[PDB]
């Protein structure tokens, strides 16, 4: 994928970070003069970050300030000549809430391979959900699960309630299933006719309360598998995508962090 | 209309053989079908 | 193939000066034709290798005619008058 | 690249060595500088 | 019309026969009479050969010899002539699409004494084609504007939207752009109007054979640490005739020839004087011409000979000399001798241009005099022709003109093509792309996109693909742009694919799914053994002798059981694909694509899954 | 000013060959305008073969690749056939020698390729609301009537 | 007007173009489809200095150029000529593109508003 | 769109073209012109 | 009007002529505007005769 359309792509989502009131990444310096940046998908990270920045040092707290960034210019600031402006080190990293790592640590658990290591910032999504437009079907991409779930209960209640009004046509048809039946089993004379519509209405309401409890299982079925991701590992197959895979990622929308509840 | 398509090469193929008994022979079989084919359609054109 | 280049003139550009090639009837002439509106007209002008060119169509369409209409309503009065002081002057000393 | 996770406090690991001790405590193996 | 075919009969005489066909005697050229001897009489006996001669039926080879040396003037131009007109009938010929041998003599008349269609083609006129079925014969739905005739009436050059130029063979990209100033401008004079340009100065290069040549060794790095080095520079000076390097000048304004000329030996002696022995590649192959069929060329077979080509190119170079590194070029440099009288004959060629293009006084004599190439005075260069100039491996230099305005009306000549010149070829090639050239920028962007090809990419990206690094082709989706009210989340949906990164699904799909192609290689691996194994146990029929057929052959049998593995392999894995679902096919066409070096064929197990991926083929 | 894009060019490569690189080992672990020109001199099937007289290729790459495999009446009007010998007699005349000034038959081609292209795959409703009936000499109207009926009547016969 | 719209040899126009004996040409051809009816056949059209016509005048409506009838008319008849048939190897006028009796080839002209000089 | 689709969905026009119907009362004077070719 | 996909599915799938003749002139429809809109033409009467001594 070319770039100008991931960096479109990305564009909805913004990240936080710190800086001099001179429009200046702070940077935390450690050993051998290299140097860690950040970018924080909550402004409570970015506010700790300053509060312990004032406990050691107060001129550089007083003049920092928080910069709302949409990732499209920090994806940019990545994948550039980073010695162009400068680099001995500038390792950019990210940070993501630990509420959102533990929920994708759980699932990660769970889901058969127990394991305490995450790596990069969680990404949901649930298959069979997809957001459609009046031309074409796109596939959301959630950074919390909250509002994940916030669309996905809906989701379940609104098709299980058309699957329930589904059989409900199907069994209105199948009370005129049981009418054409009592006009098939002994209105006339005994014989072949007869006996073949009695197998002809057990087979009919046989599978219409099979399709009952199939409705009643997926009714039964759980919300749709919640699958979870890195954020990295996604923006380079994004970047580095071609053919099919290419025409998959082109109709990714990524949803903003507590939008869906406000 | 493939019985009347027929009829109409028909019509055309026994006017231009008797207009020219010479090559109506069998031998121009061939080349009574390159020209029927031709005037079938419009007129020849040279290239003046 | 007889037509090298047309020239689109005119202030609203629906004329054009057709210049012809040296094998066409009559040999190398300019005609003058009004256009009507034919949207497949330029297709079958460049799909033929026709130079085909226009003029410079200035954007403002009042400032660039408010001083050439000031000369077409003011230059008839100047017409009559001379042409009457010709005669009731000019010999009439 | 990205940064391992460790939900223990919630350890992590750089390609220096973070610690955002719930605060914060960016271990080293001392945030004075600014970008240029 | 087209189509006069013939059979094909042995004209082509398999060389390797003429040595017996010149080192024979007792023969001659003509026919018997058609009284005792048949038509096809070529061994005339003594007696046979005596009585011919003593009776007037046919004259002795010596006799031909003794005649073209007394015959002269019009007798002798007269017989080569004709002889000429022979060989040109009946012994090389074309081969079109069908096979046929269509002769040089025939279609030369086709081409030149056919007036009628030289006007028809001296027009445009596009007259539709009948449907050859008979009812209606409405015209075909080809129709058509062929984007080079829709571009006559334009100036510069033919906008033809690239699979046009593709299919074209339009295979020379452009590599760089310069100028050549009278007097470079100056910001601080008012607007800098006194630079006057000369010339302006465009390279071109072969971008296939760049991406085969330069492609193997320096693709896949990081093109600034493989521009930092100087051994690139002294590769992209050496390498360029093999590339068919091409450079074009346009005359930016109106110029006088002599001055021209002797600006260009002055700036060229320079280079010619100060020139080093060189590195030249060393023949592989002798390529002989294709008499029988002129236009058959060769390498479609070599590239492909056994499909193995790799041994069968080692065998033939096994008598020449080896490959001096990756790239495959077995270079030589200049000896102490043809260092010396080369450059001699280039300078002599130099000291005899400013008044070959000007002999005598009068321009009316000269040759450009005549076309529109120079002023109707013959005194000045029209502004807007260009020269070009396109250097062959060997010494060869070709160089044509082309005069400037509408692209209906444009001519092109053929001005000379030189042979043997090695000097001239590498004083050119430096002087352009050397390390002091006559305008440095354009040397510097030329290596620069000359090493973005051999990535396998082109400049110009005539294949619209989404990754070219210059100019990527877009898709044509809108990005999609999340609602807030939860109304357009449907879930009704049939299935999404999933675009979620390294998960604990991911993993056990890719486990299954490296579980069941570990099995497919077991048995590619066995199809491996049982066939070289009843290849061995088969009663062999075969005579000690033919060494080298014998490494091909056994090499190729090699070939045909890996061919044993790939469809062992595409069968079992295809199974289990259509058994795993469609997730696992999206994973392993992925990983095909990542795995696959963006440079060559084959290259940086990943080894195997991308040639599980060409089995899938 | 190309050199600018070059600049974007050779960053945008790195970062090309960087992730592809980087994405391999990940994936494999896990298991386990100034340039938009063209022109063509001579034939470009005559050059590959003058030139791979001096090569010795172990494998072909991408773009011999893709030559190779497109090597393998809708047009049967006599220009199309005239054109097709052009090139025949154009293609000796050019790999034949291994006034005096000659002109080629055919105009060298220049081109120009696009960028920023794509990926390969009535009646009216007018209504009055009273139908205005003309209400509110005429002997001639009535006999013109009479006149013209009878006349009918009597052409009827 | 009807007689001198073909190049029929009705005696009731003009004797532009005589045999030797002095009788009028006819250029009348039997249209093979569809004999027994003269009307369909095909035949050529006068030149258009020796005919006689009559002068209409007609108003357009408001809606006449974005109706589409006179394009569509100039496309359908400006969209048949000769072609190349390769089943006979020849160079052929097809019939659909030749005039019947009667019917003429239509020149249309417009005027310039500029060249009055009122 | 439109109405009646389903019947809209259900000779040797396409050679000598369509024959004109606004000429037909000239017919009999055609014939007539053909049989006495002295007028 | 809004056809069904049997329609012309028994239109097309059908070989005969006029098979395809009675799929198509047995075939029904249905006609969503009629729960949807109710569409009227008026014209505003006038109140002066145009030929009075008012007008
Ligand atoms: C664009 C630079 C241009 C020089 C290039 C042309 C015009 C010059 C260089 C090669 C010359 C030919 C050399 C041998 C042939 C054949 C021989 O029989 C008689 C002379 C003739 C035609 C010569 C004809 C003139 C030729 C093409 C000007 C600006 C210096
Ligand atoms: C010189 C820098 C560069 C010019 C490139 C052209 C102008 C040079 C390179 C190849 C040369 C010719 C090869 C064969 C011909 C014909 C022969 O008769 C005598 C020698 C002559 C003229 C050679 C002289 C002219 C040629 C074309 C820039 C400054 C344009």
């Amino acid at each position: 994928m070319a770039k100008d359309e991931v960096k479109a792509r990305l564009a909805p989502v913004p990240v936080y970070t710190v800086a001099n009131p001179k429009n200046e990444f702070v940077l935390v310096a450690g050993e051998n003069n290299t140097q860690l940046g950040f970018f924080f998908f909550r402004k409570e990270d970015a506010e700790a970050l300053i509060e312990k920045i004032r406990e050691e040092n107060p001129r550089l707290a007083r003049d920092s300030k928080i910069l709302r960034v949409p990732m499209d210019n920090v994806y940019e600031v990545f994948t550039t000549p980073r010695e162009q402006t400068g680099l001995q080190g500038i390792h950019f990293r990210f940070m993501p809430d630990m509420k959102q790592v533990a929920h994708a640590l759980q699932l990660y658990k769970d889901a058969g391979v127990p394991t305490r290591q995450f790596i990069g910032v969680p990404v949901f999504q649930a298959e069979g959900l997809t957001v459609t437009t009046r031309d074409m079907q796109y596939v959301p991409l959630f950074l919390c699960k909250e509002d994940l779930d916030i669309a996905v209960q809906s989701a379940y209640v609104q098709r299980n309630a058309a699957q329930i009004k589904l059989y409900k046509d199907k069994a209105d048809k199948y009370q005129a299933d049981y009418d054409q039946i009592a006009s098939q089993l002994e209105a006339a004379a005994n014989g072949r006719e007869r006996g073949g519509l009695e197998s002809r209405l057990a087979k009919a309401r046989v599978k219409l309360e099979a399709a009952r409890d199939k409705v009643e299982s997926v009714e039964r079925a759980p919300l749709p598998k919640v699958e979870v991701g890195s954020f990295e590992e996604v923006v380079m197959r994004m970047t580095a995508s071609a053919g099919n895979e290419l025409a998959a990622w082109s109709q990714v929308m990524f949803v903003a962090p507590e939008l869906l509840r406000d | 209309v493939e019985a009347a398509y027929s009829a109409y090469l028909r019509r055309i193929a026994e006017a231009y053989l008797a207009e020219h008994p010479q090559m109506a022979a069998p031998e121009h079989a061939a080349h009574v079908a390159r020209v029927v084919r031709s005037r079938a359609l419009g007129t020849p054109l040279s290239f003046d | 193939g007889h037509v090298a280049r047309v020239r689109f003139y005119g202030p609203e550009k629906n004329k054009v000066m057709a210049t012809t090639r040296a094998s066409a009837p009559g040999g190398e002439r300019l005609c003058k034709v009004v256009l009507p509106p034919d949207p497949e007209l330029l297709d079958h002008l460049v799909s033929n290798g026709v130079v085909v060119d226009t003029g410079v169509t200035e954007d403002d369409r009042l400032r660039a005619s408010l001083l050439v209409q000031m000369l077409r309503y003011t230059v008839p009065f100047m017409v009559i008058s001379g042409l009457f002081w010709m005669i009731h002057t000019w010999i009439l000393d | 690249x990205x940064x391992x996770y460790x939900x223990x406090x919630x350890x992590x690991x750089x390609x220096x060595x973070x610690x955002x001790x719930x605060x914060v405590h960016v271990f080293r193996k001392x945030x004075x500088x600014x970008x240029x | 019309d087209l189509s006069r075919p013939a059979e094909s009969l042995p004209a082509r005489a398999d060389e390797a026969a003429v040595q017996a066909a010149l080192a024979d005697d007792g023969g001659w050229v003509g026919t018997p009479d058609p009284s005792k001897y048949a038509a096809g009489t070529t061994q005339l006996s003594a007696r046979e050969l005596q009585e011919e001669v003593a009776k007037g039926n046919v004259m002795t080879w010596k006799d031909f010899k003794q005649q073209v040396s007394g015959l002269q003037g019009p007798e002798r131009e007269a017989l080569l002539a004709l002889v000429a007109q022979r060989v040109a009938a009946e012994r090389m010929f074309f081969t079109l699409e069908d096979g046929s041998k269509v002769s040089l003599w025939d279609l030369q008349q086709y081409v030149d004494n056919n007036p009628e269609l030289a006007a028809l083609a001296a027009s445009v006129r596009r007259i539709a084609v009948a449907d050859p079925e008979d009812p209606a014969g409405r015209p075909l739905p080809g129709g058509g504007a062929s984007g080079l005739d829709r571009s006559r009436g334009l100036t510069g050059a033919a906008h033809m939207s690239g699979q046009e130029a593709e299919e074209l063979e339009l295979d020379w990209g452009q590599v760089g752009r310069g100028a050549l100033w009278r007097r470079r401008p100056t910001r601080w004079l008012l607007g800098g109007l006194d630079g006057v340009k000369d010339w302006e100065l465009e390279a071109y290069a072969h971008e296939p054979l760049a991406n085969q040549l330069l492609g193997a060794k320096y693709g896949g790095r990081d093109p600034r640490a493989v521009v930092a080095d100087p051994a690139y520079a002294a590769d992209v000076l050496r390498a360029g005739p093999l590339l068919g390097m091409t450079f074009v000048l346009r005359a930016a304004r109106d110029l006088p020839l002599q001055e021209v000329a002797s600006s260009w030996r002055g700036l060229l002696g320079n280079y010619l004087q100060r020139q080093a022995p060189l590195s030249l590649p060393k023949a592989v192959r002798p390529a002989h011409l294709d008499p029988t069929d002129l236009n058959g060329v060769a390498w479609p077979a070599l590239l492909s000979r056994p499909a193995a080509a790799a041994h069968a190119a080692a065998e033939a170079e096994a008598a020449g000399a080896v490959p001096d590194d990756e790239m495959g070029v077995a270079w030589r440099v200049q000896s102490g001798k043809e260092a010396a009288a080369s450059v001699a004959a280039a300078q002599q060629l130099l000291q005899s241009l400013p008044d070959a293009l000007c002999p005598g006084p009068s321009p009316a004599a000269w040759p450009l005099t005549g076309t529109k190439l120079v002023d109707e005075g013959g005194r000045n260069w029209r502004r807007g022709g260009s020269v070009w100039v396109t250097l062959q491996p060997e010494g060869g230099v070709l160089v044509q003109a082309q005069t400037g305005g509408v692209v209906g009306e444009q001519e092109s000549y053929l001005l000379t093509h030189v042979q043997g010149q090695e000097a001239l070829a590498g004083a050119v090639m430096s002087a352009f792309m050397g390390p002091q050239p006559l305008d440095p920028e354009l040397a510097a962007a030329a290596r620069s996109v000359l090493l973005v090809p051999a990535n396998g990419f082109t400049a110009a990206n005539k294949e619209r693909d989404p990754n070219h690094p210059l100019y990527p082709s877009f898709t044509g989706v809108r990005p999609g742009r999340a609602p807030r009210d939860v109304a357009a989340y449907t879930l009704a949906g049939g299935r999404t694919p999933l675009l979620a990164a390294g998960g604990p699904g991911e993993a056990k799909l890719a486990s299954e799914l490296r579980t069941v192609m570990e099995a497919a290689l077991a048995a590619a691996a066995r199809a491996e053994a049982e066939a070289l194994a009843d290849a061995a146990t088969s009663p062999s029929s075969t005579s000690s002798r033919a060494a080298p057929a014998a490494a091909l052959a056994e090499a190729e049998a090699a070939e045909a059981r890996r061919a044993r593995g790939r469809a062992a392999a595409a069968a079992v894995m295809a199974e289990g694909l259509r058994r795993l679902g469609p997730d696992a096919v999206a994973m392993l066409e992925r990983t095909a694509a990542e795995a696959e070096a963006p440079q060559g064929g084959g290259a940086v197990t990943s080894s195997d899954i991308f040639s599980l991926a060409r089995t899938l083929e | 000013n190309d050199l600018i894009s070059i600049k974007y060019c050779f960053n945008n490569l790195y970062n090309y060959i960087s992730n592809k690189t980087a994405l391999s080992t990940k994936n494999l672990f896990l298991f386990s305008l100034p340039y938009l020109k063209a022109i063509s001199p001579l034939y470009s099937k005559f050059m590959i073969d003058h030139s791979l007289k001096f090569i010795t290729p172990k494998t072909t790459l991408k773009l011999l690749q893709h030559k190779l495999n497109k090597s393998p009446h809708s047009n049967s009007r006599p220009l199309n056939h005239y054109n097709q010998a052009l090139k025949l007699i154009n293609g000796y005349e050019q790999y034949k020698n291994n006034q005096n000034i000659t002109k080629l038959k055919l105009n060298l081609t220049k081109t120009t390729v696009p960028f920023k292209t794509l990926i390969k795959k009535n009646g009216h409703l007018s209504v009055v609301s009273n139908a205005n009936l003309l209400t509110g000499k005429r002997l001639n109207s009535y006999l013109i009537y009479v006149n013209q009926n009878l006349k009918k009547f009597i052409q009827l016969n | 007007h009807p007689w001198s719209a073909s190049v029929l040899g009705h005696p009731a126009t003009h004797p532009f173009y005589e045999d030797s004996a002095h009788n009028r040409v006819s250029m009348l051809r039997p249209n093979p489809a569809a004999p027994e009816d003269v009307t369909q056949w095909f035949c050529a059209e006068m030149p258009e200095w020796d005919m006689e016509k009559y002068r209409f005048y007609v108003d357009l409506p408001g809606d006449f150029w974005e109706s589409g009838v006179l394009q569509r008319h100039l496309a359908a008849q400006r969209a048949e000529g000769a072609v190349w048939d390769p089943a006979s190897g020849q160079y052929i006028l097809p019939y659909r593109a030749q005039k019947k009796v009667f019917q003429v080839s239509t020149e249309v002209q417009l005027l310039d508003p500029q060249e009055s000089w009122d | 769109y439109g109405e009646g689709g389903l019947r809209r969905l259900l000779a040797l026009e396409a050679v000598v073209g369509k024959a004109p119907a606004t000429t037909g009362r000239y017919r009999r004077d055609l014939e007539l012109l053909l049989a006495h070719p002295e007028l | 009007p809004r056809y069904s996909p049997e329609a012309l599915a028994a239109l097309y799938g059908s070989s005969s002529s006029k098979g395809k003749a009675a799929a198509a002139a047995a075939a029904q429809h249905d006609t969503p505007a009629l729960r949807h809109l109710d569409v009227s033409y008026h014209g505003t009467g006038s109140a002066v005769a145009p030929g009075s001594g008012t007008a």
